[PDB]
C-alpha cells in the first residue's frame, strides 16, 4: 500500500515536469504570432509577467510562513 | 525628434522597451538608418545606457 | 645595506573617503547603477594590488592593514580573558577540575534560552566550553579571577596599540619600499627576536609562574595557600622547599648557568617525556625545557642571514647558486639557471609570499592538532574529551582553510605577479612546462587511491551484505595490515636511540594507560586493516584535494583550450560556451572547487579521529585496569564497511543530538538542523545559473514598476563567480555547523 | 612557403600532437629587432630570434593569442599559416595582407542579415524546412 | 562550423574583431554608419564559439550573433 | 469546531500546569493561555469558529497588515520623492534620513493614502509606462 | 490535525515554487530581456556567453531542468 | 552533485592532459576514433540530473520499503 502511493505520486509528478516541459517546446517551435493573433493563447504572453511576479508572491508567502512557522515551533 | 527630447522606444528587442530616454544628438548625413542616438538613466545589463534608433520607432512624450 | 627608511604624513586622515565607498576601485567610484556594484565593493575592498599599481604604496596598505588584524585578535583575546573572568566557573573549577566543567559565556535570561544555562557542577549554570582555555590557564598559573580580568585589560589597551601603529605606519610615518624589500633582515628578527625572544621570555614565565603554580596545585592546596606568582620571586626563599637543588637568589641563584654547572636545574628542567600522571598532561618541567631548548636554537636560527655587518649569510645567491653544475647527480634536472630569478619573486610580490606563508600555517595547524591530542601539553585537556576533540577539530579546519588559501594565491601569482623575463628557463618556468605530466600523473595517482581505498570500502560493504565476511577486508578476512606503520610503533617505543628519555614519549605509540579522573587521557592506538583503509582514504582525498588545487596553478596562465587565459584575469566566470563549453575555466573556480576537496578530506579526517577516540582510546578505567571505551572497540570491525559509517558512527553516535531537546544542549540540536538548512540552500546557488534568476527579477522588477515602486539601484542576479561563491560559503557553513553541533552534543553529554 | 629560425625555448609537453601532423598544423612567422623573451602559448617562456621567427602551434586560437602578444612588443609585421599533413602552406592571418580591424575595399558583406535581429521569423515558418530560422530570405 | 551572422544595427566601433580569439570577424565598406564599416565573418568555420564577439558589441541587445551549429574538429578547439 | 475545548477545561493541559517551573517563562504567559482553544493534547490552538473568535482573529492581522503596510508606503513614498528629485541614483545608497522619517510620518495614514492614490488613478503605472520584454 | 495543516503548505509551496519553474519557463521560452531570441536558439542550449551579466541556465530547458529538483523535493 | 557542482571546463583541461598522456605513452596501442571531450554543458545537467533522481528514488524506495515491511510482514 504504501509503495503504490509513492510510486504513482512520483509518476504524477514527472508527468507534471513534462506537461510544462512541452508547453516551452510548443512555445518555441510551433508557435506563431500569426494565426494565433488576438486569441486566447496569445493573451497570456500579453501579461507573462503577471503571472510570474504572483506565483512569485505565493511561493514567498507560503514559505516565509511554513518554513517560519515551523522553525518558531521548533 | 530634435536633440534634447523626452522620447519612448517603440523597438520590441530594446532592453528600454517603452521606456524613455533623453535624446543625445540627431544625425544629419539621412542614410545611416539609425540616426538617433538616445541616452538612457539605466544600463541595460553589464554596459550601455545609450543606443541608436531610427525615426519610426520612437514616439515623443514631452 | 639595512636602513630604516620611511614617508611624512604620506596620506592625510580625513573621513573624505568614508562618506564615498568604492573610492578604491575607479570603476566603483562612479556611481551605484546596479546591486552588483553592491557586491563589488566587498569583493574588491581588500584586494590592494587593483587599487594602486606601485609595490611601494601597496605594501604601505599591507603592513598597516596587518595592524588593525592585530588588533582584533586582540579584542578578542581580551574576550576570553574578559569571560573567564566574570562570566565563568574558573574559580570552581580551579579547586575540583574532574567533577566541574569549564564554563564561560552564561547566557540571558529572555526568550526561554536560559535552559541552555545547564548545570556544571558547583551550582553555576552556563554552556560548557570546549575551547580548553580553562585548561590553559592553569598551565598558565592563573588562580584567580583578577589575573584573568587584569589580562583583559592587558589587552584592550594592547589593542589600541595596534590600532595606533596601523594609523600612524600608514598616515604618519609610512615606510618606503626599500624597508620592506629585505627580507633578510626580517628573518633574523623573527627567527631570534620574536619566536627566539618568545620562547626564552615564555621559559621566564613557566620556570617563575607555571612551574611553581602547578607544582602546589597538584598537592592540593585549594587556591587559598597558593601563593601569587610574584610571591614566589619577592620571595626566593619559597621556591627552596620546591626545586631544592637549585638556589633561588637573585645573584647567587643564577650563576650556575654562566658557570656551565648546569645540574642544579636538572630538578625543575627535566627531561621526562610522558603524562604526568595526576593531571595527565605534558610535565611542565619538561615543557620549560622545551622552549628553553627552542629559544636557544632559534635565537642561534636567526643570526644566520647577512645584514648590514657583512657577516651572514644571502638567500639571493643562495638560491641563484642552486644551478645545475652543483647539484646531486640524481636531481640535476632543474636546469642550467635553476633557481635564479626566484628571489625577485619571494621578494617583488606579496601574493608569493602569502601562498608559501597560508601552506605553511595551514600545515602547521594540522600537525599541531596531531600534536595536542598525542601528547597533551595542558593539565587536565586529555580527560576533557570534549575539549580534546574540539581544538583537533577546530585546527584542522583552520589548517584546511589555509591550505586552500596558499593554493588560492599560488594561483593569483600566476596571473598578475608571473613575469617571464625573470622567469625564464628557471625552476619555476620548467615545472609550467611540463604541467601535462605532472596532473597526468597527480590524476592517475588520484584514480589508482580512489579505487584503493574508496572501493575496497564498496567490496566489504558487499561481501558483509552477502553474508561473506571472510572474503572482506577485515582483521578477520583478507587482513590489510598497516606494516609500516605498525613497525614506526614499534620503533618509536624501544628507543626509552634517544636513550635518557627513560617514559615514553606518546603513549600512543605504545606503552602503558594513563587514567586521570577514572577517564584513560591517553592509550596506545593500534593499527590494524580499518586503519590501513581509512589512511587510504585520507591519502587520496588529499591528493585530490592537491589535483583541484594544483592545476589551477599551472593552467592559470594557459590551457589547450584558452591560449590567454592569463588575460581574463584570476576570477571570470567562462570564456563562453565554445569549445563545448569552457564554464568554471578560471584559477579562481579551483580553488571553488578545491575548497569542497578540502571538506570532503578533512571532514573524513574528523571522523577517523572522532570514532577512533571513541572505539580505541577514550573511555573509563574501572577498580582492576581494564578499559570501557565509549563505543567499544567499534572502529576495527564496522569502520571497514561505509555502512557501518552510517549507522555505528553516524546514526548511532547522533542520539546526543537528536534527543536534545528539552535539555541543556538543546542549542546543539538546533545549530544541527541549521546546518542541515545551509546546506541544502547551497544547492541552490550552486546547481543553477543566474540567466534563470535574472529573468525571475525582470517579471519581479515589472510587478514593482506596475506600482511605481521601482528602486534605481537596479536588481541583477549575482554574477556567475557570486553564485558560486555563495553556493560554497553556505555549503561549507551548513556542513560544518551540523558536524560542530554533532561533536559538541555528543561529547558534552559525556564529560 | 614558409621559413626561419625556430625561438630559444627548451621544447614544452603543451605543443604539438598527433594533431599536428595528421589533420593540420599552424606556424606563425613574424620578425622581431631585439632579442627578448616571450610567452609560449603552450606553457612557458622562450627567447624570440633577431631576424625571421618561425614557430609551430596546434590550433588557430594560439597563433593570435600569441600574435596578439606581439602587438605588445611592438611587432604587427607576423603572418600565420596553415600547413596541411601533405605538406602545402596557406596564408590565412591576415588574409589580405593588412589587419581585420581595417577596413579594405574588395571586401564582401558575408553572411549579413538586411534585418534588425528583433524581426527573425519564428521557428514554426521554417517548420519541415533546410533553413533555420537566421538565414530567412526574408528581409 | 558556427554562424557569426551581423544585422544591419552595427555602428563599425570595430570592438567585435579586436575580441576573436580566432579571427573570423573582419571590417568591410559599408554605408549604414558614419563610421562607414560593418562586421562582416568571412572565416565562420574557424569560429570557435566563444561569443567573445557578443560581449563587445554595444548596440543594444547586439548586432552579432554567434548561433552555435555543427561542432567540429576546430570548431571545439581540439589541440589532440 | 467541537473537539476543542478552553483550556480551562481540558485534563491533558491541567497537568501543563502541574510540573512547571516558573523562572519568568510558565506561569505569567501559561495562566494567558488558559483562554484558548485547546486542543486533546494540552496544546493552545489557533481555531476560526465564529464571533467567538471574529476578534481575536483580527487583533494579529490588523496590526500587521497595518504595520506591514507602513513599511511599504513610507519605503515606496521615499521612492518617488527621490525619483522626482532626480537624484535617486545615489539618494538610495545614501539614505536621506530627515526625507525618510518625513515619508514615514506620511505613512501613519497611509489606508487613508491608498486610496486616494487609487481614486486619483495615481498608485498604479498605466501599462504601456512599464518597461517590458518582446511579448 | 495540526501537524498535517503545516504539511498541506508545505505541499501548496512546493507545487507553486515547481509552477513557477515550470510556468516561468514557458512563457519566457520566446524570451526575456536578458536575451529576447530564446526562439532561435532551439529549446536546449547552454546559455549566451558571459555577456550581459552571464547566462548560465537561461534557456528553457534549464526551467524543466530546475523544476525536477523541485518536483522531486515536492 | 559532481556533474551539477563542478562544471565542463573544468574537466576538459583535465582530459586534454589525460589525451596528453595517453599520446605520449609506450604499450598503449589504443587510440581514439573520436576524440574525449568533456561532455558538453546541458548533457551534464541532465547527467546530474539522472543521478539526483536515481538517488532519490533508490534512497526512498529502500526505506520507504525496508522500514515498513520490518515492523510488520
Ligand atoms: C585501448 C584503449 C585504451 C588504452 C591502451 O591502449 C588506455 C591506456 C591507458 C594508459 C596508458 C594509462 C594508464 C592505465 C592505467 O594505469 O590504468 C588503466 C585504465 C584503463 C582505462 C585500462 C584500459 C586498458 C584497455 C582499454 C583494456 C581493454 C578492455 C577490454 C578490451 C574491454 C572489453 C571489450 C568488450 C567489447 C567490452 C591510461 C589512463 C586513463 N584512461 Mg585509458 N586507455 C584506453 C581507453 C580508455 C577509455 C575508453 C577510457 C574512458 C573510461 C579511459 C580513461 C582513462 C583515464 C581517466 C585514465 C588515467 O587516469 C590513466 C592515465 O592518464 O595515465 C597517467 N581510457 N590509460
Ligand atoms: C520512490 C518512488 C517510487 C516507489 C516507492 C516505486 C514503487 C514501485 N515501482 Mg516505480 N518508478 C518510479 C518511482 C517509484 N516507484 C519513478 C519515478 C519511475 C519512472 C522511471 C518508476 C517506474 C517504474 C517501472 C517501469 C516499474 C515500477 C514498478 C514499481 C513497483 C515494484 C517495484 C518495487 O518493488 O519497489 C522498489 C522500489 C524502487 C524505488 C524500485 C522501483 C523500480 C525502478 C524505479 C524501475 C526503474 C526503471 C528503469 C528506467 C528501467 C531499468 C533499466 C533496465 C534496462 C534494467 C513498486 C510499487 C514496477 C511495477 O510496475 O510493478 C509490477 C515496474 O515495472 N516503477
Ligand atoms: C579615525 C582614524 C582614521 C581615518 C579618518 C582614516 C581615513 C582613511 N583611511 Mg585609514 N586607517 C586607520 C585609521 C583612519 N583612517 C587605522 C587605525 C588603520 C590601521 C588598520 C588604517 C589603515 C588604512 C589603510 C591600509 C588605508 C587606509 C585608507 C584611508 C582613506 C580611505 C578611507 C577608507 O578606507 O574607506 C572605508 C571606511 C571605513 C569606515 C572602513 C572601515 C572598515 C573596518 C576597518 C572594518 C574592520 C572591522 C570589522 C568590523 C571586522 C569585524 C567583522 C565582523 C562583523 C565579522 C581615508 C582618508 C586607505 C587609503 O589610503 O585610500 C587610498 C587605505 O588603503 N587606512
Ligand atoms: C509520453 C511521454 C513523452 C514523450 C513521447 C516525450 C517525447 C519527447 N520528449 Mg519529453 N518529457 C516527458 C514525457 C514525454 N516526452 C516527461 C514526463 C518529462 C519530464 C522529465 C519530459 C521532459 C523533456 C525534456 C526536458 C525534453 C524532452 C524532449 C522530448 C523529445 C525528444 C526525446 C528525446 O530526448 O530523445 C530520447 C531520450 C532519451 C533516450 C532519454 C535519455 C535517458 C533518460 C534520462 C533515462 C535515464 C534513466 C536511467 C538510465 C535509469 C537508471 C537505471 C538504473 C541504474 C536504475 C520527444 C519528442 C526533448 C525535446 O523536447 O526536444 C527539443 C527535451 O529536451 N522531454
Ligand atoms: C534548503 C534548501 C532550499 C531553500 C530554503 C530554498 C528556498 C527557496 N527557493 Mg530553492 N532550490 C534549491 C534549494 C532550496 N531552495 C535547490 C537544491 C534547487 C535546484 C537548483 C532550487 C531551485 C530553485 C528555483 C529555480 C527557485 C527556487 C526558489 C526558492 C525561493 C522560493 C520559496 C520561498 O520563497 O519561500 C521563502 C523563503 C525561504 C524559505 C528562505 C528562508 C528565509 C531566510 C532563512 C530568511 C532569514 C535570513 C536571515 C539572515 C536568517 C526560496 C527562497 C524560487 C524563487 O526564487 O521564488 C521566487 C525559484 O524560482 N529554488
Ligand atoms: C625583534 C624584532 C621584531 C619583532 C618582535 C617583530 C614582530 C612582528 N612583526 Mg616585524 N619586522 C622587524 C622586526 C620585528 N618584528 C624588522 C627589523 C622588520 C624590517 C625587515 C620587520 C618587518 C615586518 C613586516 C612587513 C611585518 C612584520 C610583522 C610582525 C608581527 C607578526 C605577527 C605575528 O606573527 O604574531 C604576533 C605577535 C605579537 C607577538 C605581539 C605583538 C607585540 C608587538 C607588536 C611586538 C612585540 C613588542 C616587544 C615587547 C618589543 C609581529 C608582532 C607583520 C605584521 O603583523 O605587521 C604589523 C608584518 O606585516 N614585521
Ligand atoms: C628569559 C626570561 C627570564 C627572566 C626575565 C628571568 C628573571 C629572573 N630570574 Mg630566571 N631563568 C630563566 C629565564 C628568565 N628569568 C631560564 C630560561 C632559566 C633556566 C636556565 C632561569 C633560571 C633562574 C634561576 C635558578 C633563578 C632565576 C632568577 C630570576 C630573577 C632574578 C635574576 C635576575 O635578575 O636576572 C629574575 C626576576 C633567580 C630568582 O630570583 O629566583 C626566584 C633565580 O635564582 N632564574
Ligand atoms: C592571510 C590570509 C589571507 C589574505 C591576506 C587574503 C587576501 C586576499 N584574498 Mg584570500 N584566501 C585565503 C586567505 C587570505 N586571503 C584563504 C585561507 C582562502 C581559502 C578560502 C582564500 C581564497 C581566496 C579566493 C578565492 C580569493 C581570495 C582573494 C583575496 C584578495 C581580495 C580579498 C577580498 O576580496 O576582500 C574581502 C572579501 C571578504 C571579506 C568576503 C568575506 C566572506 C566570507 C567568505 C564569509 C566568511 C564566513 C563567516 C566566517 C561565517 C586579497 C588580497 C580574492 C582575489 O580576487 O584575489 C586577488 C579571491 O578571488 N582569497
Ligand atoms: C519598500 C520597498 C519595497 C516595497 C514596497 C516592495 C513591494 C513588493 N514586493 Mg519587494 N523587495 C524589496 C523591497 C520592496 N518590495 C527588496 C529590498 C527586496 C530584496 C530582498 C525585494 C524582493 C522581492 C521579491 C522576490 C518579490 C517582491 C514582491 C513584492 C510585492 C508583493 C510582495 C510583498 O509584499 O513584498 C515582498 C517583500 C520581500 C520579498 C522582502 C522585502 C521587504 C523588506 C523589509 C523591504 C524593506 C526595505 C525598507 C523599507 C527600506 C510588493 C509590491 C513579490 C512580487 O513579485 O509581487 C507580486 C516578489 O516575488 N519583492
Ligand atoms: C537565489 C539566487 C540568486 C538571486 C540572489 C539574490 C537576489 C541575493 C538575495 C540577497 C538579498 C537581495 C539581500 C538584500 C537585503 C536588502 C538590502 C534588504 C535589507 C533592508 C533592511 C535591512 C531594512 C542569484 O543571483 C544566483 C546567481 C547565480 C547562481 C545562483 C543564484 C541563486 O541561486
Ligand atoms: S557587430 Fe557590434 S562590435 Fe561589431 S561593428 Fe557592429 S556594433 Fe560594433
Ligand atoms: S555563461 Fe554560464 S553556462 Fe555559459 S559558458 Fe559561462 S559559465 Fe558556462
Ligand atoms: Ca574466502
Amino acid at each position: 500500500m504504501a509503495a503504490l502511493y509513492t510510486h504513482h505520486q512520483y509518476i504524477a509528478g514527472f508527468l507534471m515536469v513534462g506537461a510544462f516541459s512541452h508547453a516551452a517546446i510548443f512555445w518555441i517551435k510551433d508557435y506563431d504570432p500569426e494565426q494565433n493573433k488576438g486569441n486566447v493563447l496569445e493573451r497570456v504572453l500579453k501579461h507573462k509577467e503577471a503571472i510570474i511576479a504572483h506565483l512569485s508572491w505565493v511561493s514567498l508567502f507560503l514559505g516565509f510562513h511554513t518554513l517560519g512557522l515551523y522553525v518558531h515551533n521548533d | 525628434v530634435q536633440r534634447g527630447s523626452k522620447v519612448r522606444i517603440l523597438r520590441p528587442e530594446s532592453y528600454w522597451f517603452q521606456d524613455v530616454g533623453t535624446v543625445a544628438s540627431i544625425e544629419q548625413g539621412g542614410t545611416s538608418r539609425y540616426p538617433v542616438i538616445v541616452r538612457f538613466d539605466k544600463v541595460n545589463y553589464a554596459g550601455v545606457n545609450t543606443n541608436n534608433f531610427a525615426q519610426d520607432e520612437l514616439v515623443e512624450v514631452e | 645595506e639595512v636602513r630604516v627608511v620611511v614617508d611624512n604624513d604620506p596620506v592625510p586622515t580625513s573621513f573624505q573617503k568614508w562618506s564615498q565607498p568604492g573610492h578604491f576601485d575607479r570603476t566603483l567610484a562612479k556611481g551605484a547603477k546596479t546591486t552588483t556594484w553592491i557586491w563589488n565593493l566587498h569583493a574588491n575592498a581588500h584586494d590592494f594590488d587593483t587599487h594602486t599599481s606601485d609595490l611601494e604604496d601597496i605594501s604601505r596598505k599591507i603592513f598597516a592593514a596587518h595592524f588593525g588584524h592585530l588588533a582584533v585578535v586582540f579584542i578578542w583575546l581580551s574576550g576570553m580573558y574578559f569571560h573567564g573572568a566574570r562570566f565563568s566557573n574558573f574559580e570552581a573549577w580551579m579547586a575540583n577540575p574532574t567533577g566541574i566543567k569549564p564554563s564561560a559565556q552564561v547566557v540571558w535570561p529572555i526568550f526561554g534560552q536560559e535552559i541552555l544555562n545547564g548545570d556544571m557542577g558547583g551550582g553555576f549554570h552556563g554552556i560548557q566550553i570546549t575551547s580548553g582555555l580553562f585548561q590553559m590557564w592553569r598551565a598558565a598559573g592563573f588562580t584567580n579571577t583578577f589575573q584573568l580580568y587584569c589580562t583583559a585589560i592587558g589587552g584592550l589597551v594592547m589593542a589600541a596599540l595596534m590600532l595606533f601603529a596601523g594609523w600612524f605606519h600608514y598616515h604618519k610615518r609610512a615606510p618606503k619600499l626599500e624597508w620592506f624589500q629585505n627580507t633578510q633582515s626580517m628573518l633574523n628578527h623573527h627567527l631570534a627576536g620574536l619566536l627566539g625572544l618568545g620562547s626564552l621570555g615564555w621559559t621566564g614565565h613557566l620556570i617563575h609562574v607555571s612551574l611553581p603554580t602547578n607544582k602546589l596545585l597538584d598537592t592540593g592546596v585549594a587556591l587559598k595557600d597558593i601563593p601569587l606568582p610574584h610571591e614566589f620571586i619577592l620571595n626566593p626563599s619559597l621556591m627552596n622547599k620546591l626545586y631544592p637543588h637549585a638556589d633561588w637568589g637573585f645573584v647567587k641563584g643564577v650563576v650556575p648557568f654562566f658557570t656551565l654547572q648546569w645540574g642544579h636545574f636538572t630538578d625543575f628542567l627535566t627531561f621526562k617525556g610522558g603524562l604526568n600522571p595526576v593531571t595527565g598532561g605534558l610535565w611542565l618541567t619538561d615543557v620549560a625545557h622545551h622552549h628553553l631548548a627552542i629559544a636557544v636554537m632559534f635565537i642561534i636560527a636567526g643570526h644566520m642571514y647577512r645584514t648590514n655587518w657583512g657577516i651572514g649569510h644571502s638567500i639571493k645567491e643562495m638560491l641563484d647558486d642552486a644551478r645545475t653544475p652543483n647539484m646531486l647527480p640524481f636531481l640535476s634536472f632543474i636546469g642550467p639557471v635553476g633557481h635564479k630569478g626566484l628571489f625577485e619573486v619571494l621578494t617583488t610580490s606579496w601574493h608569493a609570499q602569502l601562498s608559501i606563508n597560508l601552506a605553511m600555517l595551514g600545515s602547521l595547524s594540522i600537525i599541531i592538532a596531531h600534536h595536542m591530542y598525542a601528547m597533551p601539553p595542558y593539565p587536565y585537556l586529555a580527560t576533557d574529551y570534549g575539549t580534546v576533540v574540539s581544538l583537533f577539530t577546530h585546527h584542522v579546519w583552520i589548517g584546511g582553510f589555509l591550505i586552500v588559501g596558499g593554493a588560492a594565491h599560488a594561483a593569483i601569482y600566476m596571473v598578475r605577479d608571473y613575469d617571464p623575463e625573470q622567469n625564464f628557463n628557471n625552476v619555476l618556468d620548467r615545472v609550467l612546462r611540463h604541467r601535462d605530466a605532472i596532473i597526468s600523473h597527480l590524476a592517475w595517482v588520484c584514480q589508482f587511491l580512489g579505487f584503493h581505498s574508496f572501493a575496497m570500502y564498496c567490496h566489504n560493504d558487499t561481501m558483509r551484505a552477502f553474508g561473506r565476511p571472510q572474503d572482506m577486508f577485515s582483521d578477520t578476512g583478507i587482513q590489510l595490515q598497516p606494516v609500516f606503520a605498525q613497525w614506526l610503533q614499534h620503533i618509536h617505543t624501544m628507543t626509552i636511540a634517544a636513550p635518557n628519555l627513560h617514559d615514553p614519549v606518546s603513549y600512543a605509540f605504545g606503552g602503558g594507560v594513563v587514567a586521570v579522573g577514572g577517564k584513560v587521557a591517553m592509550m596506545p592506538i593500534t593499527l590494524g586493516t580499518a586503519d590501513f583503509l581509512i589512511h587510504h582514504i585520507h591519502a587520496f582525498t588529499i591528493h585530490v584535494t592537491v589535483l583541484v588545487l594544483l592545476k589551477g596553478v599551472l593552467f592559470a596562465r594557459s590551457s589547450r583550450l584558452i591560449p590567454d587565459k592569463a588575460n581574463l584575469g584570476f576570477r571570470f566566470p567562462c570564456d563562453g560556451p565554445g569549445r563545448g563549453g569552457t564554464c568554471q575555466v578560471s584559477a579562481w573556480d579551483h580553488v571553488f572547487l578545491g575548497l569542497f576537496w578540502m571538506y570532503n578530506s578533512l571532514s573524513m579526517v574528523i571522523f577517523h579521529f572522532f570514532w577512533k577516540m571513541q572505539s580505541d582510546v577514550w573511555g573509563t578505567v574501572g577498580a582492576d585496569g581494564v578499559v570501557t571505551h565509549i563505543t567499544g572497540g567499534n572502529f576495527a570491525t564496522s569502520s571497514i564497511t561505509n555502512n557501518g559509517w552510517l549507522r555505528d558512527f553516524l546514526w548511532a553516535q547522533s542520539t546526543q543530538v537528536i534527543t536534545s531537546y528539552n535539555t541543556s544542549l538543546s542549542a546543539y540540536g538546533l545549530m544541527f538542523l541549521g546546518g542541515h538548512f545551509i546546506f541544502g540552500f547551497s544547492l541552490m546557488f550552486l546547481f543553477s545559473g543566474r540567466g534563470y534568476w535574472q529573468e525571475l527579477i525582470e517579471s519581479i522588477v515589472w510587478a514593482h514598476n506596475k506600482l511605481k515602486v521601482a528602486p534605481a539601484i537596479q536588481p541583477r542576479a549575482l554574477s556567475i563567480i557570486h553564485g558560486r561563491a555563495v553556493g560554497v560559503a553556505h555549503y561549507l557553513l551548513g556542513g560544518i555547523v551540523t558536524t560542530w553541533a554533532f561533536f559538541l552534543a555528543r561529547m558534552t553529554a559525556f564529560g | 612557403t614558409l621559413s626561419g629560425q625556430t625561438p630559444i625555448f627548451g621544447g614544452s609537453t603543451g605543443g604539438l600532437l598527433k594533431k599536428a601532423e595528421v589533420e593540420e598544423k599552424y606556424a606563425i612567422t613574424w620578425t622581431s629587432p631585439k632579442e627578448q623573451v616571450f610567452e609560449m602559448p603552450t606553457g612557458g617562456a622562450a627567447i624570440m630570434r633577431q631576424g625571421q621567427n618561425l614557430l609551430y602551434l596546434a590550433r588557430k586560437e594560439q597563433c593570435i593569442a600569441l600574435g596578439g602578444q606581439l602587438r605588445k612588443f611592438k611587432i604587427t609585421d607576423y603572418k600565420i599559416y596553415r600547413i596541411y599533413p601533405n605538406g602545402e602552406t596557406v596564408y590565412i592571418h591576415p588574409a589580405d595582407g593588412v589587419f581585420p580591424e581595417k577596413v579594405n575595399q574588395g571586401r564582401e558583406k558575408v553572411r549579413y542579415n538586411d534585418r534588425r535581429i528583433g524581426q527573425n521569423p519564428s521557428p514554426s515558418k521554417v517548420k519541415f524546412s533546410g533553413i533555420a530560422t537566421y538565414d530567412a530570405p526574408n528581409s | 562550423s558556427h554562424t557569426v551572422k551581423i544585422y544591419d544595427t552595427c555602428i563599425g566601433c570595430t570592438q567585435c574583431v579586436r575580441a576573436c580569439p580566432t579571427d573570423v570577424l573582419e571590417m568591410v565598406p559599408w554605408d549604414g554608419c558614419r563610421a562607414g564599416q560593418i562586421a562582416s565573418s568571412p572565416r565562420t568555420e574557424d569560429c570557435v564559439g566563444c561569443k567573445r564577439c557578443e560581449t563587445a558589441c554595444p548596440t543594444d541587445f547586439l548586432s552579432i550573433r554567434v548561433y552555435l551549429g555543427a561542432e567540429t574538429t576546430r570548431s571545439m578547439g581540439l589541440a589532440y | 469546531n467541537t473537539t476543542l475545548v478552553p483550556c480551562y477545561k481540558s485534563p491533558a493541559f491541567v497537568e501543563r500546569m502541574k510540573n512547571a517551573p516558573d523562572s519568568y517563562y510558565t506561569t505569567k504567559p501559561l495562566k494567558a493561555y488558559s483562554q484558548l482553544l485547546c486542543g486533546e493534547d494540552g496544546l493552545p490552538r489557533i481555531a476560526l469558529d465564529r464571533l467567538s473568535l471574529a476578534v481575536d482573529v483580527a487583533i494579529p492581522i490588523a496590526i500587521f497588515l497595518y504595520t506591514a503596510g507602513f513599511i511599504g508606503w513610507s519605503g515606496r513614498s521615499y521612492l518617488q520623492a527621490i525619483k522626482k528629485q532626480d537624484k535617486a541614483e545615489e539618494k538610495e545608497v545614501f539614505i536621506d534620513v530627515p526625507l525618510f522619517i518625513s515619508c514615514m510620518v506620511m505613512a501613519l495614514f497611509w489606508p487613508m493614502a491608498v486610496i486616494k492614490e487609487l481614486l486619483a488613478g495615481e498608485l498604479v503605472a498605466k501599462d504601456e509606462e512599464i518597461p517590458i520584454s518582446v511579448r | 490535525g495540526p501537524g498535517d495543516f503545516y504539511v498541506h503548505h508545505a505541499i501548496a509551496l512546493g507545487l507553486h515554487v515547481t509552477t513557477l519553474i515550470l510556468v516561468k519557463g514557458a512563457l519566457d521560452a520566446r524570451g526575456s530581456k536578458l536575451m529576447p531570441d530564446k526562439k532561435d536558439f532551439g529549446y536546449a542550449f547552454p546559455c549566451d556567453g558571459p555577456g550581459r551579466g552571464g547566462t548560465c541556465d537561461i534557456s528553457a530547458w534549464d526551467a524543466s531542468y530546475l523544476a525536477v529538483f523541485w518536483m522531486l523535493n515536492t | 552533485f559532481m556533474f551539477l557542482i563542478t562544471w565542463r571546463g573544468y574537466w576538459q583541461e583535465l582530459i586534454e592532459t589525460l589525451a596528453w598522456a595517453h599520446e605520449q605513452t609506450p604499450l598503449s596501442f589504443g587510440y581514439w576514433r573520436d576524440k574525449p571531450v568533456a561532455l558538453s554543458i546541458v548533457q551534464a545537467r541532465l547527467v546530474g540530473l539522472t543521478h539526483f533522481t536515481v538517488g532519490y528514488i533508490a534512497t526512498y524506495g529502500a526505506f520507504l520499503i525496508a522500514s515498513t515491511a520490518s515492523k510488520f510482514g
